[PDB]
């Protein structure tokens, strides 16, 4: 916060991480809602971020 | 039954519904031994050639 007014950076401890994308993509609706209900969820696969 | 087999590939199936579980459907499965054709026969040479 000393450098940016607001940033996409967080410090939550992950839980029940997903192996890689295209598995979260096709899993199911209202089935992944339970994953986010229990807490943060992390996706491991590298991305092309700008 | 489909999900149980772990023979060679990862089978994934989405959860169906809370109300579509009791739907009925017909699926036949042959139950006849196939080991009685592989006996020693006096005509096996023809089988091999053809």
């Amino acid at each position: 916060n000393r450098f940016f007014h607001l940033h996409p950076i967080v410090t939550n401890q992950p839980s029940n991480t997903i192996k890689n994308a295209q598995l979260w993509n096709e899993m199911r609706l209202e089935q992944q809602v339970e994953h986010i209900k229990a807490g943060p969820v992390r996706i491991i696969g590298p991305f092309h971020v700008t | 039954r489909i999900t149980e087999m772990v023979n060679d590939r990862r089978i994934m199936i989405q959860k169906l519904t809370l109300a579509e579980k009791p739907q009925v459907m017909r699926h036949v499965t042959t139950e006849i031994n196939n080991d009685l054709f592989f006996k020693m026969s006096p005509v096996a040479q023809l089988y091999i050639y053809h």
